[PDB]
């Protein structure tokens, strides 16, 4: 949208109201841990092929070393993102949070896996390819009619290892983070958890964004209602579509596609007379079958190396994303961030973490000014030949009277000696106007 | 290395060795017509070469050892040592007689009068060329002129193409109009075969056997015996010459009558029609499932636990059962004692399970603890404020650089070799 | 161990690259000299070409791994430079960026292929319970603390700073007044001393 | 120079990729047309592979 703004040397715009906005940021944390059996991908159930492959043990060892490094890195990424807090705080039985309703982000003990309802939604949006990790031999033998991709992967030496932390444990960690940041604030990230009423600490945060705490106490009901409505809007948005969580589905799809491509690449001759070990061995003796099998071994090794290189690059990307997620967990869940647009659009109030498959979802609660009003302004006022400047505020006027107000909210105050401070005479400053300064008795 | 550090290591997937071997060939007993092909009284001329179909027979070819001796016998696309262990799909014998010097021309990618104008082979030719001297048969006193070859043709023949036309060849510019004369030649010329010629001018009988392998149903088989079919066991199978290893199971697939094999997108054989009983059998690899080894240091102890991923332990596919067998969600753990306590992770198994070496001494497996579990006394009018403090010095270690490396290609690849 | 991992990774990569010279790569031997002493250049050129292709591929694999490791090391070094700027050359308000607790300062130390930051931080130690109120009603007005919190040891109401128990008597300069004392919930009753 | 480095790196990579078409890679020539004009598909398929 193309617009202008009414700039002037003596006109200011100040908000008279505000909104509490809850935004969603989705960050990948880990990807699928993968292990490769060289002897089975390259030389599936062929002994002579294995004997020929024996001289490429260094290549296969370095392949598996790289993949093991990737897997350990994924576990470490999850640990750094979610296990920042060492202690598992519980939610209080009473939910007297000053009108704030966290029932839709806190866990409930009805369902087995103690996940919040929003966490359940996030789980349901993104569909895992594996859906478990126990695929027995009898099952893959029984569904030969079905073209199951996991069975085809596992029959060629391509296995997916489980994550160290399950979804239940990660959900427990997130629940601990919610309990700590609701019942104690940012004190539990800097040491021992110190309790504090929720209203007083949202007022602390309001002070943190440059708004006086009296605004919060005078508009507590409105703020609570706005927060609840924003949470409900997030709930409906998640329940509507699944394209919001496409960042994690991209990770899942990329891993599955890489494994399936690696399976598909077993049909290449690589310069040999066939892509099948058994056909070569049944058509030629070892005499000249060794040459063709060497060609096939070289080609399939190269395919595996290509896969491992792509996985290393993707692991680097995922590690960057996980480091960002850990930084956001530290600076926005365990504290209040003054960095602009680091955690949501607007002045950051606080944040809530939610576990998602291979990732984290931050609900950033931010303060957004809503209803701006024009005023005429001056840098300073001349009273008795002296110049008065506001301490923490700005001089405004509704046409006739001059007031001093805080910056992010229209709370006009009468000009007073304690509101302002004096420095120098009132001629060097340009734009200075004339008004009186009330001196209290 | 001879020492292994503490941890979990991914070893090879679970392997099942074949118990026995089977062979399934079509139920045929007739011997292939070696007599009608090699012991033929009247071979064909090379320009009109005789093609004969061979089907529904056993190719022993040890009956040729008694009498037949072959000057040349070259096989393309198949090793001569495997011919007894194969079945051949659609077999044709192309028979003719040529000069001795022209036997070298019966090969893929050759040139000459025979290759260009009389008999041409593809280079995608799977089959065997056989040639033997027949001076005592095809040569008589005064010259045997019954064998003819095409000497002139406008263009080279296509592979396995036959040209029996006897139109007059126009070597010059003026048309010939169906009569011989200057620059107007009869295209066919007769071999002059006399018993007193040089070995390069003596008649040679040539038989070219053309066949395909391991792609279609076959009715010509080698002399191998047939074993009873066994299912649901890892076996070494030989189906119509296609060897392999795996488990054979009943199939719901319905093959068309012209199909013998079925393949994945990886071109490995899934299903095979059993040549004896017309049923479809699915082939499955008999090695499957990840295996991991949990160990403390080899200097600490020699005991290990084995995590068999994707098996259930609640005739198992395990190397050894023993005791201390129990099922996790990461797989079946064998050799580790489950304990109800929860400690900090030492060796991460996975799925929330970790393992350690504890005291008597044994490997234990447990659910790892996320940390000390506590609550906090929240209230709408209670606060907690510190009355003291501590100054804590922590350490953060960060890599900055790594080793700078240079590589000399000529010396790594071609160390002190000039030609390299 | 983080720096020893770098050193070990580089050494292991170089040693693996040395070990990979024993592969035939489809040739008849892994030794140039054996091939050249057993065959003339006639067909030795083919085997040497196979070996050249294979060893080139090994070198390319090594260089790719080194590039990826260099990217990781560059990320770590950029983080280290940011920490040097924001914690040694200044005081960081970012939570857990430099040590656990409220960051006071930091000291750098050189290490092989790396840096070691000694983060000096302030950690609250001995917490005590108090009863509290958002504000106090004095004369129908509402008083809020400027930079602090109202606490009470059961009987008297004080105002204290947030990260340390330093109770102060309620005074007009400690607090500020805005509006009447009915809209605010949780407000309690107490007096406010006005200095002479 | 930081942006010129990006531009130069991309151009150099593409030019190197063009230059690498002169390698035989173990074949008898680096030119498809020479191989196809000197050998039939029979054994030209091997060199082209
Ligand atoms: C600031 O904005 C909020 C809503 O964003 C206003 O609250 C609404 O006021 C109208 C009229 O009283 C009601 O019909 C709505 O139900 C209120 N909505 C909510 C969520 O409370 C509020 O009045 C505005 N305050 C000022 C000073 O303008
Ligand atoms: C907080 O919001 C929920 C609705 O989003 C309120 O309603 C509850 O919703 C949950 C699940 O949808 C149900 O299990 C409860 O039975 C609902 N409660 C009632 C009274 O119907 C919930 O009441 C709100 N919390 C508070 C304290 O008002
Ligand atoms: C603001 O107040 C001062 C003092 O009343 C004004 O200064 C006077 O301006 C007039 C005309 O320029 C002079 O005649 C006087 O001598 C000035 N008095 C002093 C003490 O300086 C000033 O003009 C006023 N400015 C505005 C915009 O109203
Ligand atoms: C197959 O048949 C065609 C037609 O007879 C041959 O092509 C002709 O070759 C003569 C050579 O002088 C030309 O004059 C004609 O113009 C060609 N006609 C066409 C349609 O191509 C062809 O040579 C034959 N191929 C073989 C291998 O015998
Ligand atoms: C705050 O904690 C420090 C120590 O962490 C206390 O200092 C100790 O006090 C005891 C009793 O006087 C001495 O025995 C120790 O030698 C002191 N240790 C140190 C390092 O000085 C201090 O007294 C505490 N302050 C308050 C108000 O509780
Ligand atoms: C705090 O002080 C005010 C004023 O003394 C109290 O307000 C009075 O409350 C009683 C009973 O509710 C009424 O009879 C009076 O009319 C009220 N006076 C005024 C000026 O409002 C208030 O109740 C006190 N609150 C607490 C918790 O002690
Ligand atoms: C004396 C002049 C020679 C100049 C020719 C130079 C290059 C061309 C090489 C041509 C092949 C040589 C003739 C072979 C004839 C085919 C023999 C056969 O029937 O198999
Ligand atoms: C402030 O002034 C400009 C132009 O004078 C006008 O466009 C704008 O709408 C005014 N702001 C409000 C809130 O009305
Ligand atoms: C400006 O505010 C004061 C105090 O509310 C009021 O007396 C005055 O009428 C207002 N003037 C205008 C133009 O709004
Ligand atoms: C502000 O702008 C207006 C018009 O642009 C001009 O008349 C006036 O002198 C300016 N005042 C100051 C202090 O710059
Ligand atoms: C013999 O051949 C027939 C097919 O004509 C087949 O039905 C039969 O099964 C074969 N004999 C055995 C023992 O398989
Ligand atoms: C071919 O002919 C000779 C003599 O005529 C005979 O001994 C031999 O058995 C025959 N071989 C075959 C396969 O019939
Ligand atoms: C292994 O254990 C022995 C103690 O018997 C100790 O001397 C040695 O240092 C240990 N080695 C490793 C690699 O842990
Ligand atoms: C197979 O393993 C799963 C857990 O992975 C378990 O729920 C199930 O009971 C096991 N099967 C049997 C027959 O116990
Ligand atoms: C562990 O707890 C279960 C029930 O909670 C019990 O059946 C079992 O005997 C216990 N095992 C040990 C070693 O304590
Ligand atoms: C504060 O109160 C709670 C429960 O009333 C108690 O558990 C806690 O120990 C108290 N804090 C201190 C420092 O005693
Ligand atoms: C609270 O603090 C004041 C001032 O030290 C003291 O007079 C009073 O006795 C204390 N009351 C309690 C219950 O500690
Ligand atoms: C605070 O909580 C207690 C019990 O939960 C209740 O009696 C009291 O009314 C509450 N006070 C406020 C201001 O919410």
């Amino acid at each position: 949208a193309e617009n202008s703004v009414a700039y002037s040397n003596n006109s200011i715009a100040i908000p008279t109201n505000f909104t509490i906005s809850v935004t969603t940021e989705i960050l990948p944390v880990s990807m699928t841990k993968t292990s490769v059996d060289c002897t089975m991908y390259i030389c599936g159930d062929s002994t002579e092929c294995s004997n020929l492959l024996l001289q490429y043990g260094s290549f296969c060892t370095q392949l598996n070393r790289a993949l093991t490094g990737i897997a350990v890195e994924q576990d470490k990424n999850t640990q750094e993102v979610f296990a920042q807090v060492k202690q598992i705080y519980k939610t209080p039985p009473i939910k007297d949070f000053g009108g704030f309703n966290f029932s839709q982000i806190l866990p409930d003990p009805s369902k087995p896996s103690k996940r919040s309802f929003i966490e359940d939604l996030l789980f349901n949006k993104v569909t895992l390819a594996d859906a478990g990790f126990i695929k027995q031999y009898g099952d893959c033998l029984g569904d030969i009619a079905a073209r199951d991709l996991i069975c085809a992967q596992k029959f060629n030496g391509l296995t997916v290892l489980p994550p160290l932390l399950t979804d239940e444990m990660i959900a427990q960690y997130t629940s601990a983070l919610l309990a700590g940041t609701i019942t104690s604030g940012w004190t539990f990230g800097a040491g021992a958890a110190l309790q504090i009423p929720f209203a007083m600490q949202m007022a602390y945060r309001f002070n943190g964004i440059g708004v006086t705490q009296n605004v919060l106490y005078e508009n507590q009901k409105l703020i609570a209602n706005q927060f609840n409505s924003a949470i409900g809007k997030i709930q409906d948005s998640l329940s509507s579509t699944a394209s919001a969580l496409g960042k994690l589905q991209d990770v899942v799809n990329q891993n599955a596609q890489a494994l399936n491509t690696l399976v598909k690449q077993l049909s290449s001759n690589f310069g040999a007379i066939s892509s099948v070990l058994n056909d070569i061995l049944s058509r030629l003796d070892k005499c000249e079958a060794e040459v063709q099998i060497d060609r096939l071994i070289t080609g399939r090794l190269q395919s595996l190396q290509t896969y491992v290189t792509q996985q290393l690059i993707r692991a680097a990307e995922i590690r960057a994303s996980a480091n960002l997620a850990a930084t956001k967990m530290s600076e926005c869940v365990l504290g209040q961030s003054k960095r602009v647009d680091f955690c949501g659009k607007g002045y950051h109030l606080m944040s809530f973490p939610q576990s998602a498959p291979h990732g984290v979802v931050f609900l950033h609660v931010t303060y957004v000014p809503a209803q701006e009003k024009n005023f005429t302004t001056a840098p300073a006022i001349c009273h008795d030949g002296k110049a008065h400047f506001p301490r923490e505020g700005v001089f405004v006027s509704n046409g006739t009277h001059w007031f001093v107000t805080q910056r992010n909210f229209y709370e006009p105050q009468i000009i007073t000696t304690d509101n302002t401070f004096v420095s120098g005479n009132c001629d060097v400053v340009i734009g200075i106007v004339n008004n009186t300064v009330y001196d209290p008795l | 290395s001879f020492t292994v550090e503490k941890g979990i290591y991914q070893t090879s997937n679970f392997r099942v060795q074949p118990t026995e071997s089977i062979v399934r060939f079509p139920n045929i007993t007739n011997l292939c017509p070696f007599g009608e092909v090699f012991n033929a009284t009247r071979f064909a001329s090379v320009y009109a070469w005789n093609r004969k179909r061979i089907s529904n027979c056993v190719a022993d070819y040890s009956v040729l050892y008694n009498s037949a001796s072959f000057s040349t016998f070259k096989c393309y696309g198949v090793s001569p040592t495997k011919l007894n262990d194969l079945c051949f799909t659609n077999v044709y014998a192309d028979s003719f007689v040529i000069r001795g010097d022209e036997v070298r021309q019966i090969a893929p990618g050759q040139t000459g009068k025979i290759a260009d104008y009389n008999y041409k082979l593809p280079c995608d030719f799977t089959g065997c060329v056989i040639a033997w001297n027949s001076n005592n048969l095809d040569s008589k006193v005064g010259g045997n002129y019954n064998y003819l070859y095409r000497l002139f043709r406008k263009s080279n023949l296509k592979p396995f193409e036959r040209d029996i036309s006897t139109e007059i060849y126009q070597a010059g510019s003026t048309p010939c109009n169906g009569v011989e004369g200057f620059n107007c030649y009869f295209p066919l010329q007769s071999y002059g075969f006399q018993p007193t010629n040089g070995v390069g001018y003596q008649p040679y009988r040539v038989v070219v056997l053309s066949f395909e392998l391991l792609h279609a149903p076959a009715t010509v088989c080698g002399p191998k015996k047939s074993t009873n079919l066994v299912k649901n066991k890892c076996v070494n199978f030989n189906f119509n010459g296609l060897t392999g290893t795996g488990v054979l199971t009943e199939s719901n697939k319905k093959f068309l009558p012209f199909q013998q094999f079925g393949r994945d997108i990886a071109d490995t054989t899934d299903a095979v029609r059993d040549p004896q009983t017309l049923e479809i059998l699915d082939i499955t690899p008999c090695s499957f499932g990840g295996v991991s080894v949990i160990t403390p240091g080899t200097n600490t102890s020699n005991q290990v636990a084995v995590l068999y991923q994707d098996v259930n332990c609640t005739t198992w596919r395990v190397y050894s059962t023993g005791s201390n067998v129990f099922q996790t969600r990461a797989g079946c753990l064998i050799g580790a004692e489950h304990v109800n306590n929860s400690y900090e992770c030492d060796i991460p198994i996975g799925a929330g399970i970790c393992a350690s070496y504890q005291t008597s001494q044994s490997i234990i497996a447990y659910t790892m603890s996320l940390g000390a579990e506590n609550s906090v006394a929240y209230s709408n009018n209670s606060i907690a404020i510190p009355t003291n403090f501590t100054i804590s010095v922590t350490t953060e270690i960060l890599p900055v650089s790594m080793t700078k490396t240079s590589v000399d290609c000529t010396m790594y690849i071609c160390g002190d070799s000039t030609e390299c």
